[PDB]
């Protein structure tokens, strides 16, 4: 019961982070966001990778 | 002071922290009621803050006039690094008071809204609809100008 709570909590916390960063459009590099949004270099292309989906 | 906040024409920060600085800074006066400029504790701060406003005040007139503008041209014109414009231009975007869209490789910033073919199409259609009352009106006064010989 924890674990689904915390995991539907850990989407939610993902998508509003990333709107701030990415709003410009255009092209942004993975890396600029990736600084400002609090994330790492390796965690920000994974979860890019899955959302655009 | 009043003269150059007051116009939408470019300013530059660098003049600006000079040229105030040796008038306004002083805030000479004889009232303890006030003497709060940059001469006072939390003025020091004030005139720090400064910066970001006259910077931002670029972003905006820069919006309206302009409709693409080059990375590079932008970075002058507001007095801010590469790196520091294009940063400052998501947090404004995202905030909500201009808009522009940020290549972070220093390519362009477009204060338009996304392009369309379309869009232009549009506008015109709206111009066609002034032009035409335009021509109705002016065939008139025409009649009344001819008549006269006399005025000249």
């Amino acid at each position: 019961i924890i674990s689904t709570h915390l995991a539907k909590l850990y989407d939610n916390l993902l998508e509003q982070n990333l709107i701030r960063v990415i709003e410009p459009f255009s092209r942004v590099q993975i890396e600029h966001i990736s600084s400002l949004i609090k994330l790492s270099k390796a965690d920000v292309e994974r979860k890019l990778s899955q959302m655009i989906l | 002071l009043l003269k150059l906040f007051t116009t939408m024409e470019l300013m530059r920060w660098s003049t600006l922290v000079e040229d105030y600085g040796v008038e306004l800074r002083k805030g000479s006066s004889e009232t303890p009621a006030t003497d709060v400029f940059s001469s006072t504790e939390e003025g020091e701060k004030r005139w720090k803050d400064l910066k970001n406003r006259v910077v931002e005040h670029n972003i905006r007139i820069m919006a309206k006039y302009y409709t693409r503008i080059t990375m590079k041209r932008m970075a002058q014109l507001l007095d801010l690094s590469v790196d520091e414009s294009e940063a400052f231009l998501s947090n404004l975007v995202v905030n909500k008071t201009i808009f522009a869209k940020v290549d972070r490789l220093a390519g362009v910033i477009n204060f338009q809204r996304p392009k369309d073919p379309n869009n232009l199409l549009n506008d015109w259609s709206q111009k066609l609809n002034s032009l035409m009352s335009l021509v109705n009106k002016t065939t008139h006064l025409i009649a009344k100008e001819e008549m006269i010989h006399n005025l000249q």
